[PDB]
């Protein structure tokens, strides 16, 4: 049982040499102090005699002044011992991968807007800056600008909208003329490095490294970034022979490393730096710098709607050592090029990085060809399909030829929880109403601390701790979970059904109430027509049959409503829960079934034999209780703390104590 | 393949050291009946055809 | 040979210490696999573009 050994794997969970641990003084001098002694000029002289051992305490002192220098520069020296971050990036961008700063909160819109003059073809030229407030916050918008030129079609009736997408901050430009000797320092904060681009004169290099870096541009254009230790970015670019080497393609060969400069390639920069990772979710936009001509009549938000979304994105703090610091091994590890499902996972951690705070690479073993990815928006659960189309294409970008990126956020698991927490009054002067606001912090803070990254068990009365160290003028903290799926279709489960990963309390197994259009009639005087008849129903689970099993009940349900049909009866049991309804509609039909200790769910409506379409509704919430402390996490179904979006799934009471 | 010919040469033999082309080899050709009474008798003669 | 001719070819520092440093910069990034779609045609083309 457990783990027998034989004097097995090696060296801790990792290297440390460890003759540079620093120790404790005394016993450094202790050390020493045995060093001094033995030494053959002298076996006479005691030291503890306090006389020199004063004297030799000295040298520790300085010994111990001089090895933290020779030890640290060791945790230094190697990545991943290194405890500066700047260190971390260093070797992490010398291992091919570096972290970014922060990265402009980016959105698209599209605009519907009449040009005065009625030219077949506006452009919106790249720059033009856009405001955004921040959520619930008009104070101040967010400046914004538009990211590159776009053009529209005049349509007919002569009003036609563009589109464009959005990242935020302000383009700044900056040429300069390029010298042999001397840096080229950007000592802009707020810069980010992914939207930095530049000219030389005229044409555009890139930095090869994730801006494009494979077309047909011959490698001679190029150029690189650096970190100065002082938190602003130096440019770089390669120089003589910056092409492979040698003669490649040209039949003259001798020798190009380009910007000689004399003056010649002028260099020219153009960039955003931005407040970003604070404008996330900013809805009301403005359309803030004018044009020759046109004129926005209408800028509407989020075409192609996720439904569920916010304003822009991005941003980021930039930086994070942990995520950073054995991220890049793997990239050192891969080549540019991403292979390996993790080698897809770090990659994808490269660019929306601060976009995702945790992605999951993996095949779905069915479909061949397609790379699936769940990631975390990490601003919320769903990637705007822009998103997952954007960077899909980067990604796609690095991948193999007949692979396709497949990106989905897989299901989510939600912690339903009313929460009982009291507090002195008088303990706290502080205002109570921002107590709450500062405990819903701390919730997720937890989650942040721990969930999303393993998605391991999850441990509510864990997560309580933290709320419960909130305030500490807080007197006592309770509350109780619900485990929430949410379902696409009501009408059909999923072919294998859903599974909580996690034992329910039988009977404990709910669902939402929603209406159900029945095609029974329905007048009132003033009404007129009135369609027909609809009321709600909702998902219920019977008691625990013996082998663990239950059979789903349906809503209930009024006479005539559902054709009844010798094969499907009014389930009609005992048990079953019910919904008090002003109907008293007492027909109850099993759509399906479940069992407990598999905890895996199905039915379909094609049972009842009911319409899809009467139903008005496509996708429902599912509410359970499970009966285990903790909760399970296995593939995919991850629990996670979004109280913005989905407040309903959070919920706080707040006990007030004297 | 491999080497350059260029205007090199007078020599017939260092090309010939590789031309490609191709080498010797035996096959033996079905079975014999003896001409009279025993085949130890009979004697053999190819000319090329 | 060709009409194009000196007496001989080879040398070098070797290293030009800052010179290598792209060179090592550079490797780093190869593959001498041939993966997605241009890196083929590349190191294909390298072959008989000729043809």
């Amino acid at each position: 049982a457990n783990t027998p050994v034989n004097y097995q794997l090696t060296r801790t969970a990792n290297a440390i040499p460890e003759i540079f641990v620093g120790g404790t003084f005394a016993e450094i001098k202790q050390n020493l102090i045995e060093w001094l002694n033995g030494q053959n000029e002298f076996l006479d002289y005691d030291f503890e005699g306090s006389r020199l051992n004063v004297l030799c305490d000295l040298l520790a002192y300085n010994t111990l002044y001089i090895q933290q220098f020779g030890n640290a520069a060791v945790y230094e020296s190697f990545m991943r011992t290194a405890n500066l971050r700047s260190s971390v990036v260093q070797a992490a961008q010398d291992n091919g991968y570096l972290p970014t700063s922060k990265s402009a909160a980016q959105t698209e819109i599209m605009l519907t807007c009449t040009d005065a003059l009625n030219r077949n073809y506006i452009t919106i030229p790249r720059g033009t800056r856009f405001l955004a407030y921040a959520k619930d916050t008009s104070v101040n918008p967010y400046n914004f600008v538009s990211r590159e030129d776009v053009i529209a079609i005049r349509d007919k009736n002569n009003q036609y909208f563009p589109r464009l997408k959005l990242a935020q901050g302000r383009i700044v430009r900056t040429e300069i003329i390029y010298d042999k000797l001397t840096p080229i320092i950007i000592y802009d904060k707020n810069i980010d490095r992914n939207q930095v681009k530049l000219y030389v004169d005229g044409a555009e290099w890139i930095n090869w490294t994730r801006k494009s870096m494979v077309h047909a541009g011959s490698t001679s254009t190029i150029y690189y970034m650096r970190e100065t230790i002082d938190g602003n970015t130096e440019f770089y670019f390669g120089e003589g022979e910056i092409s492979v080497n040698a003669s490649e393609g040209a039949l003259t060969a001798n020798y190009i490393g380009g910007l000689k400069p004399t003056q010649n390639s002028t260099i020219v920069i153009e960039y955003i730096s931005t407040n970003g990772a604070d404008a996330n979710g900013a809805v009301g936009f403005s359309y803030a710098d004018t044009l020759t001509n046109i004129t926005v009549i209408n800028i509407n938000e989020n075409p192609n709607d996720d439904p569920d979304f916010v304003g822009a994105d991005g941003g980021g703090d930039p930086e994070d050592i942990e995520r950073i610091r054995e991220l890049g091994t793997i990239k050192r590890e891969t080549q540019q090029r991403c292979v390996t499902a993790t080698d897809y996972d770090t990659f994808v951690s490269e660019r929306f990085g601060s976009i995702i705070q945790a992605v999951q690479t993996f095949t779905d073993s069915t479909k061949p060809g397609y790379a699936f990815i769940a990631a975390k928006p990490k601003s919320g659960l769903y990637l705007t399909t822009v998103q997952r189309e954007d960077i899909k294409n980067y990604l796609k970008d690095y991948n193999l030829a007949p692979i396709t990126p497949s990106i989905i956020s897989p299901n989510y698991l939600f912690i339903k929880t009313n929460l009982k927490v009291t507090y002195a009054l008088n303990k706290l002067q502080e205002s109570e109403q921002w107590l709450e606001g500062q405990i819903i912090d701390k919730i997720d803070r937890y989650y942040t601390e721990d969930v999303e990254i393993f998605n391991s068990s999850f441990a509510k009365s864990k997560m309580l701790t933290y709320v419960d160290d909130a305030d500490h003028s807080v007197i006592g903290s309770s509350a109780t979970i619900q485990m929430v799926r949410e379902v696409q279709n009501f009408y059909k489960t999923p072919e294998a059904g859903i599974k909580y990963n996690n034992q329910i309390k039988d009977r404990s197994m709910e669902s939402n109430t929603f209406s159900f259009n029945s095609g029974r009639k329905v007048v009132n005087p003033d009404t007129g027509l009135e369609e027909d008849v609809l009321y709600d129903v909702r998902i219920v689970s019977t008691d625990r049959d013996s082998k663990g099993i239950g059979k789903v009940i349906i809503g209930p349900f009024a006479s005539g409503d559902v054709t009844e049909n010798e094969n499907i009866q009014p389930y009609t049991g005992n048990d079953f829960n019910k919904l008090a309804n002003s109907d008293g509609r007492d027909k109850y039909y099993v759509i399906g079934e479940i069992n407990y200790p598999a905890d895996v769910i199905y039915w379909n409506i094609a049972k009842i034999n009911l319409t899809s379409e009467k139903f008005e509704v496509q996708t429902i919430e599912l509410y359970s209780d499970p009966t285990d402390d903790v909760i399970f996490t296995r593939d995919g179904s991850l629990i996670v703390f979004e109280n913005d979006l989905r407040p309903q799934y959070l919920t706080i009471d707040l006990e007030p104590i004297s | 393949e491999s080497f350059q010919f260029s205007p090199s040469y007078v020599d017939v033999s260092s090309i010939s050291n590789f031309i490609i082309g191709e080498n010797e080899y035996h096959e033996i050709q079905g079975s014999i009946q003896q001409v009279c009474k025993d085949i130890n008798r009979v004697y053999l003669m190819e000319s090329e055809g």
